[PDB]
């Protein structure tokens, strides 16, 4: 149809004309919407680091046809990068939403 | 030619499906049915699971009548291993399979009469699920089909409720039969659609109500001598009026024929629960066996190529209604957006056996 | 006389609307049953009752399961054939309550009950323990808001 | 390891404002009115218990959600964005259900897709289980005091063009 | 004193129609609890506050004044015509020399709100639905005002209090049930069919307070159609076969509008959609010619009167 | 009229709600029809009796074991 | 209904273990939880319908045990405790206490409810907000039977 995205938690492709939060119409501008559900802390410098890492990953992982399988691969290893960043303590949790399910497991005493 | 999206939440409730049409004006002319919505991957997991582990998996196909799926997937290994089922448990299986056919046709015509209400059929359905609770114990998620027959025995209350179901049910059925003769809005709002004949329904792929809609006395269990069908009363619908009300008379006659089969099988009682149970675990053989049973939608089928192991090497299902979904691209040519609700009702399909 | 034929069609339509109105007026007289909130038999296959000391060996719940969900760690104790079972962790979000090992248990300590009120606020709360799976749910006769449910009878018309 | 809230004070500490908050919260906990969202094995509870896909904020996901179902599902949550949440009423909206190991085209719960308050036992329970679930949810919303109307947008974006290769 | 005595019938009438739309909501819930099997009275106000306290939900389309006033005109097109009902021999809001004619005008400005709704929503769904709803509001207006005209021709008056008095001369047989039952059937099908109730959306971008406006506008449309069923055919306050006459007459006309609410909701639940082709086949080739037919019949019949 | 207003708003609604309670099942559809007409006529007096509910739930002879 | 009194807050700050005897008649239970939340506190949820060994779950870092679907190993890891990590889940200093909202009075064992109420006496910032077996009215009886 018109929606061509692989949208999960903290990773949303959204290749559309979205400069601000008003959606549209669809183009090659992939607007990476992060944290829709207010699940973690997401400080602005760490968000800039994760966005720059995603920019480097989509720069080095392109060259093939940017169809949906590359979108699954890039959202998947972006979620791996977010998981390994929060496991090292660069991304703390939130405890300001109405769930706080601890989606990546409780940090241990190790 | 404004493209309809035909979204996931339909105005009707008959599953999730995609029927994008160019519709020049209000006349629909070209259908492109997109599927894959309620998909599970039954074949590869069934190759990765055993018979006692894909035997809980046979519930997500035709869940308006769950006896047919587990019935054919247990009748596979029974004729595969050539293990005889006693007559008592087999006849009780016939009774509960025809009761599930009753349930499938009434749970078709419930939401079909709701689209074109719920407690007009739920007065019956509460006693129907009471019969399912007295038969196996679940509502529609039963696991009670073994090689020797029913996993349990019938209690002393279920046979009394089965005796009471005939004069509990047939009277409200024949009170519901006269409505289409009385009410002309069914003579003017669903009348006309279904213009395929018999030489064409044999030609494409059709079976079940769409094949018996043309006046063909078609039955697998009459052609194939199965479960002593020639002992009981039979009247397969040779109704040759073609249209959707012909299909409604087909379904009324199939429900009444199942009522006659159960009513003759009320006092039959020709014999234990499970014959040939030495051990809890067994295996399967390697043959070229395609087993089929008379579905309420027409020739549900199980394809099997064995492995002589705990897992089947090949497990492919031929669902009735998914082969019956092929004819709408041809039954879309000269109808309306107010007609496709009647079309997807008269196909009598749910998306459990479609994508699977 | 085509408008006369329209009038005859509406005469048959009015006869059918009157007859179906009598049918639906009779259908509105379904007073005694009225299923609603409270404000079955033994094979409900709801909440599964579990016993810890009767659970001994063979790990058949992890094998006959369609998804293999049970997680039980065990370390063999010498010369007494004791597996030292711990942490009978069952996730009911993973669990289907399809009931294979309930009747396929060699020990038969797995039995079903009539409890189904496990709607919870978090998925990590669903990981239940072995002592939480040994709790008698409810005696449903003994509520001040639950009457006798019409199990054996139907359309009793006795509350009124 | 969590973050820190603000937690300054409660500015609306009059009797009239807390009375109106309690009454609006209890009436918000009283008027569920779901858009149903059946089309699966959990549709069967609807006959025992609108059509505008931006109206009913108090929807519960009573359906088997897959990967192809997921873009329309997150678009529908974008059509219910701010006020209320969803209730997972299926093992497949929680853990992927009975196919939690080996299913490729089925998401392992919508707990990686959408904020979920209440998790059900899953496969069609009794029709009073949904009543107990919406009663619990009413107790949850009764705990909520509408967060004292406290608001933040991230807006992460790159204006560099991707190395695209369309059809 | 210069505005209090003038404002309080308006205020009491707004409170009365809010209680009446509460009645219609919980009464359709009661008939659905009868055909489908306390706290529930305030559940309708809980519905109203759930629809009230919500999000604005405005998309990126630049029709913001029409987006604002769409459901507003849809509400006005019913609410402005509650100044019309003679509940008794007194307590009508205005003298209203043209009684039902203002109601026909305000019910005829409803497709303006329907087209403003069809353009305020940036969706082809609500575009097509606003086209259909405006077209069926247009289509069902003519036999509606035809049977309105025939009753006003029997009475030889347009003012509603005059026709409500005029129905009580022969007695119980003097009502318009026994004067025009055919035109009563016309007014039945026009009342049930116009409000997107007896046949059948188009709110796919209207949410928050605007969805509540469409909600209350539809059920107040049902309210005003029911109150015109009372003041046209059943009678206003007369049961022939001071202060207390007003208090019993409001009970009489509320029993009559409860009668029509039960009949209308029951006929809604026992009839399906006309599937949009028999709808227009009715309202143009059948309903309008027979409305002209009994117009000619009542035109021939008022010669001797 | 204030006397008649407080009479209709105080004496009527508990007896009306009580007749709605005690005749919830013992009714013809003629009786349910006239009760629906009555509860339609008699709506806005039920505003002081809507949140309060005291003699409603004891279908046994139990004891307050809370 | 709606009896305007904060006596349940006085009970939760005096006894801190009260059985909330309240029906399934909608959400008439969280309003006192909302008044505790508006006082600066933080309230989290639990349910005793599947909570076994409650003192061994609120403390002593009960094991994670991730449910493998016949593919992964056992991986007997130790998840953090319920209320110790919840006391660790108070990042500011203005939070005066932590409310533990329990919503399952059945399948609870009277002994283990007394053990959980004594665990609310263990930490001073812990509030027990257990259920009261669904009476018709709203009654806040303290932990006397447990
Ligand atoms: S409960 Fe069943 S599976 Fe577990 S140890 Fe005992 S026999 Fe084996
Ligand atoms: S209850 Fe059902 S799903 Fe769970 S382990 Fe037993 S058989 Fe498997
Ligand atoms: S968990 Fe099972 S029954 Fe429930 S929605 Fe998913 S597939 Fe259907």
């Amino acid at each position: 149809g018109q929606w061509l995205s692989s949208v999960t938690r903290h990773v949303r492709i959204y290749a559309a004309y979205i400069d601000p939060e008003t959606c549209e119409s669809q183009m090659d501008k992939l607007t990476l919407i992060l944290d829709p559900t207010e699940e973690f802390v997401w400080d602005d410098e760490s968000c800039n680091k994760v966005y720059s890492y995603f920019q480097e990953l989509v720069d080095h992982y392109e060259g093939a046809p940017l169809t949906e399988y590359t979108l699954r691969l890039i959202g998947s290893d972006v979620e791996h990068y977010i998981r390994k960043m929060l496991f090292d303590g660069e991304i703390q949790y939130n405890m300001d939403a109405r769930v706080l399910n601890f989606s990546m497991g409780k940090p241990r005493v190790q | 030619l404004m493209i309809v999206n035909m979204g996931p939440h339909h105005p009707s409730m008959h599953g999730v499906l995609r029927l994008i049409v160019t519709l020049d004006g209000e006349d629909v002319v070209d259908c492109e049915p997109i599927l894959g919505y309620l998909h599970r991957g039954m074949e590869k997991i069934a190759e990765n699971r055993a018979i006692i582990q894909y035997l809980p998996y046979v519930t997500r196909w035709d869940y308006l009548a769950t006896m047919f799926t587990e019935a054919i997937t247990v009748n596979g290994p029974e004729q595969l291993g050539n293990i005889q089922v006693p007559k008592r448990a087999s006849y009780i299986r016939v009774i509960m399979l025809e009761l599930s056919r009753i349930a499938s046709h009434l749970l078709w015509l419930g939401p079909f009469m709701a689209d074109i209400p719920f407690f007009y059929i739920f007065r019956e359905r509460e006693f129907v699920y009471d019969l399912f609770e007295a038969a196996t114990g679940m509502r529609m998620m039963h696991n009670f089909f073994r090689i020797g027959g029913i996993a349990a025995d019938l209690p002393y209350g279920w046979i009394d409720k089965c005796l009471d179901f005939c004069d509990y049910f047939l009277t409200e059925v024949v009170e519901y039969q006269k409505l289409i003769t009385r009410n002309p809005i069914f003579l003017e709002r669903v009348e006309g659609v279904g213009i395929i004949g018999g030489e064409e329904a044999i030609n494409w792929g059709l079976s079940g109500p769409m094949l018996r809609a043309s006046g063909i006395p078609w039955d697998l269990r009459k052609i194939d001598r199965y479960e002593s069908y020639d002992e009981f009363e039979w009247e397969i619908q040779w109704q040759k009026q073609g249209d959707s009300l012909a299909r409604y008379l087909v379904r009324l006659s199939e429900m009444t024929e199942s009522i006659k089969i159960i009513q003759q099988a009320l006092e039959g009682l020709p014999y234990r629960f499970i014959s040939k149970k030495p051990s809890p675990t067994f295996e399967l053989s390697k043959q070229e066996l395609y087993v089929r049973v008379e579905a309420p939608k027409g020739e549900l089928g199980i394809f099997l190529i064995g492995d002589q192991s705990g897992f089947p090497w090949r497990w492919k299902i031929r669902p009735p209604g998914f082969i019956n979904l092929q004819i709408l691209p041809e039954l879309v040519k000269r109808m309306k957006l107010a007609d496709i609700m009647t079309i997807l009702g008269s196909i009598d399909i749910i998306m459990g056996e479609v994508d699977r | 006389t085509g408008f006369m034929n329209y009038g005859q069609q509406t005469l048959r339509a009015a006869r059918y609307i009157g007859q179906g109105f009598m049918i639906t007026l009779s259908h509105t007289n379904r007073l005694p049953v009225t299923i609603q909130y409270p404000y079955t038999s033994e094979r409900f296959r709801g909440r599964i009752h579990f016993e810890f000391d009767k659970c001994i060996a063979c790990e058949v719940c992890v094998r006959v399961c369609p998804i293999d969900l049970p997680v039980v760690d065990w370390k063999l104790e010498t010369n007494i054939r004791k597996k030292r079972l711990l942490n009978y962790s069952i996730d009911f979000g993973i669990c289907i309550f399809c009931g294979n090992c309930v009747e396929y248990c060699p020990t038969n300590c797995l039995s079903m009950t009539e409890e189904y009120e496990f709607s919870t606020y978090d998925r990590h709360e669903l990981n239940y323990n072995q002592i939480a799976l040994g709790r008698l749910p409810m005696s449903v006769i003994d509520d001040y808001t639950i009457r006798t449910i019409w199990n054996s009878p139907q359309t009793k018309n006795g509350v009124n | 390891s969590i973050k820190f809230p603000i937690l300054d004070r409660t500015t609306k500490n009059s009797v009239i404002s807390t009375t109106l908050n309690d009454l609006s919260n209890w009436s918000r906990l009283s008027s569920l009115w779901p858009l149903l969202y059946g089309t699966s094995c959990c549709f069967i509870e609807f006959a025992s218990l609108r059509s505008s896909p931006r109206q009913a904020d108090l929807i519960l996901t009573a359906g088997t959600v897959t990967m192809k179902m997921a873009p329309s599902l997150v678009r529908l949550y974008e059509q219910m964005p701010e006020p209320k949440y969803v209730i997972a009423m299926g093992a497949c909206t929680i853990t992927g259900g009975m196919f939690s190991t080996d299913s490729y085209s089925t998401v392992r719960g919508v707990d990686k897709l959408i904020p979920v308050d209440v998790y059900l036992p899953g496969c069609p329970p009794k029709p009073e289980a949904v009543i107990d679930a919406i009663t619990k949810l009413r107790k949850k919303i009764a705990r909520e005091i509408y967060k004292d109307r406290i608001r933040r947008c991230f807006t992460t974006n790159h204006k560099f063009f991707v190395v695209r290769s369309p059809h | 004193y210069g505005l209090i005595w003038i404002f309080v019938p308006i205020f009491s009438l707004v409170l009365g129609i809010i209680t009446g739309v509460l009645v219609i909501v919980w009464l359709e819930r009661e008939i659905s609890a009868g055909i489908q099997q306390p706290l529930g009275i305030l559940q309708a106000l809980a519905d109203g506050t759930k629809l009230l306290f919500k999000e604005n939900l405005r998309p990126s389309r630049g029709n913001t004044p029409l987006f604002s006033i769409g459901p507003s005109i849809a509400v006005i097109s019913i609410l402005l015509s509650y100044s019309v009902i003679p509940f008794s021999n007194h307590l009508v809001l205005a003298d209203l020399n043209i009684g039902i004619f203002l109601w026909i005008a305000i019910s005829s400005i409803a497709p303006i709100g329907l087209l403003m709704s069809g353009y305020g929503s940036n969706n082809k769904y609500s575009f097509l639905g606003g086209l259909r709803a405006a077209a069926q509001s247009i289509s069902y207006e003519i036999p509606l005002t035809l049977c309105v005209l025939s009753i006003s021709l029997l009475s030889n008056s347009l003012s509603t209090v005059d026709i409500v008095e005029a129905q009580s001369k022969y007695g119980f047989w003097g009502w318009n049930l026994w004067r025009q039952p055919i035109g009563f059937i016309i007014f039945l099908i026009s009342s049930l069919a116009e409000c997107e109730r007896l046949p059948f959306g188009y709110q796919t971008e209207y949410s928050g307070i605007k969805f509540g406006l469409f909600y209350v506008a539809s059920y107040l449309n049902l309210l005003i159609s029911s109150l015109f069923v009372t003041v046209l055919y059943l009678g206003g306050w007369n049961i022939s076969i001071q202060i207390f006459g007003t208090t019993i007459g409001i009970f009489i006309t509320l029993a009559k509008t409860y009668l029509f609410l039960f009949v209308s909701i029951a006929t809604r639940w026992t009839l399906p959609r006309l599937r949009m082709d028999q709808l227009l086949n009715l309202g143009w080739k059948f309903l309008l010619p027979i409305s002209l037919g009994n117009l000619l019949l009542t035109t021939s019949f008022q010669l001797f009167s | 009229i204030g006397i008649i207003s407080v009479w209709y708003f105080l004496v009527m609604p508990p007896i009306i709600m009580n007749w709605l309670r005690v005749r919830w099942y013992r009714r013809k559809f003629f009786e349910m029809y006239l009760q629906f007409m009555f509860v339609f006529m008699f709506f806005p007096g039920l505003l002081l009796w809507a949140p309060f509910l005291n003699f409603r739930k004891f279908p046994r002879d139990p004891n307050m074991k809370n | 209904v709606k009896p305007d009194i904060g006596q349940w807050l006085q009970d939760v700050e005096e006894h801190k273990a009260i059985a909330i005897y309240a029906p399934h008649e909608g959400g008439y239970e969280g309003r006192y939880l909302n008044r505790l939340k508006m006082q600066g506190y933080y309230f989290l949820d639990i349910s005793a319908r599947g909570l076994g060994d409650p003192e061994t779950t609120l403390l002593k870092n009960y094991p994670v045990c991730p449910a493998h679907l016949g593919k992964q190993p056992i991986a007997r890891w130790y998840y953090p405790p319920e209320v110790d990590y919840r006391l660790a889940a108070l990042p500011p200093s203005a939070k005066g206490l932590v409310v533990w909202v329990l919503e399952a009075k059945v399948l609870s064992k009277s002994e283990l409810q007394f053990l959980a109420l004594l665990p609310s006496l263990r930490p001073n910032v812990r509030v027990i907000a257990e259920c009261g077996n669904w009476r018709k009215f709203v009654w806040k009886p303290l932990a006397e039977i447990a």
